[PDB]
């Protein structure tokens, strides 16, 4: 293990609203750049850095996709882990030293429908479940593979529909990163019923952080993520599948 | 070398592991969020009105030899949720027990 001396952090006393409420997590523990830190405190992956805690200022998430999988993930700080995926790393400069935030070259539907068709700009949010995109262009990407809206940006599709949808390709670095149906949908379940969300959410972020693409757990759940903060950039590797 | 924190994954929306504040270390479960910058987790001084606090860890500072008391007023607003207290200073061990 690892102990960040002298960590500076919130002991929260309200928390209006519903969705700490029945989340599984006690907390959160940012690790973004020092720019968005609320009241400017260095975050704990900078404290640890500054202490040499480790060798290589980088760290790494494996996120596993089966829900009852053992082990669900893996953190590693200070490294990658081999275990989690196969081939090489590919890498990708940091963009604004805030987010991680990256250049996103296109997203296409295989059906043929391109989205950031000039190119745009996309955090690698681990903390965010679904890919997030601007309200416009996921509202046609879910019209051409057939999802219907629920609320909040949020789409269904039926699950018998899953497994003949098309795959989406995000191209990053100008490399493609194919998400297939079975990648970019998951199953959720309430009182007994079981369906099927769209892992694209709609969302518009304004100016001037925004807009942003999220490329969140639903991708680096596919592609084991590494960021890196001595060279300032992030790297994908296909995940263990 | 490299430190491994294992993760939980629950229903593929909500990944998350166990850190330890204070000496000796209280556990908390945390996101390891790449699209934020702080750390917070509840206080044992939250407010009666939190209901999310009624089933969550709560810190104690007072059971903490390593506590330095900051105060200084936070407030924090993520695209699902916001939350205010105060700020504090400890020693963060992760994993919570290793
Ligand atoms: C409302 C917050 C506190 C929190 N939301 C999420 O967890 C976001 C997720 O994306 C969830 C994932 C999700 C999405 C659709 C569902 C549909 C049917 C059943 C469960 C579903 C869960 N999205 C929503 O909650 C949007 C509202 C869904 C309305 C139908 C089910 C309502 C009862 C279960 C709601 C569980 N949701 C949550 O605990
Ligand atoms: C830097 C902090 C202050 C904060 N970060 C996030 O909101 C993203 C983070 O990953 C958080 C981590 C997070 C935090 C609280 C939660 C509470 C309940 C459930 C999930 C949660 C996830 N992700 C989300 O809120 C989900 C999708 C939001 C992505 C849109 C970001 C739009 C900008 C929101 C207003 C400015 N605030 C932020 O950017
Ligand atoms: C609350 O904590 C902050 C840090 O988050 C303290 O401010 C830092 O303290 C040292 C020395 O006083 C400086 O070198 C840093 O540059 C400060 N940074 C910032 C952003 O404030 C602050 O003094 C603490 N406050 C109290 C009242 O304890
Ligand atoms: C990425 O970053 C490094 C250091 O900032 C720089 O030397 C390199 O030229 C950049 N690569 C690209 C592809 O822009």
């Amino acid at each position: 293990g690892v102990k960040v001396e002298r960590q500076v952090f919130g002991e929260a006393t309200k928390q209006p609203g519903i969705t700490f409420i029945a989340a599984k997590f006690d907390g959160i523990l940012g690790m973004a750049y020092p720019r968005i830190s609320v009241n400017n405190v260095l975050p704990v992956f900078d404290n640890l850095m500054q202490q040499k805690l480790v060798d290589q200022n980088i760290f790494s998430f494996y996120l596993s996709r089966d829900p009852d999988a053992q082990p669900g993930g893996e953190l590693m700080l200070g490294g990658t882990d081999s275990k989690y995926y196969k081939g090489s790393l590919s890498y990708l400069n940091v963009t604004r030293k805030a987010y991680w935030q990256v250049h996103l070259d296109q997203v296409e539907v295989a059906s043929g429908l391109t989205l950031c068709k000039e190119g745009c700009e996309a955090i690698v949010d681990t903390g965010t479940s679904l890919m997030v995109g601007p309200v416009d262009e996921v509202r046609e990407l879910q019209k051409a593979i057939g999802a219907v809206p629920l609320i909040q940006g949020e789409y269904m599709i039926p699950c018998e529909k899953v497994s003949t949808l098309p795959a989406i390709t995000l191209k990053l670095g100008g490399k493609g990163y194919k998400l297939s149906p079975e990648d970019y949908t998951l199953k959720v379940s309430q009182a007994g019923k079981t369906l099927c969300l769209s892992g694209f959410m709609g969302m518009d972020i304004p100016p001037p952080s925004g807009p942003l693409w999220i490329l969140g757990d639903v991708f680096i759940g596919r592609y084991y993520t590494v960021f890196d903060r001595d060279n300032n950039r992030v790297g994908f590797a296909e995940a263990a599948r | 070398g490299p430190i491994p924190e294992v993760l939980k994954n629950y229903m593929d929306a909500q990944y998350y592991g166990e850190i330890g504040i204070g000496t000796p270390p209280q556990c908390f479960t945390v996101v390891f969020d790449t699209g934020s910058s702080n750390l917070w987790v509840p206080s044992i001084h939250c407010k009666l009105l939190d209901i999310a606090c009624w089933i969550h860890h709560k810190y104690n500072s007072d059971k903490s030899s390593t506590y330095v008391k900051n105060g200084t007023s936070f407030d924090i607003h993520y695209g699902s949720g916001s939350l205010s207290g105060y700020l504090s200073q400890d020693t963060v061990s992760v994993p919570c027990q290793s």
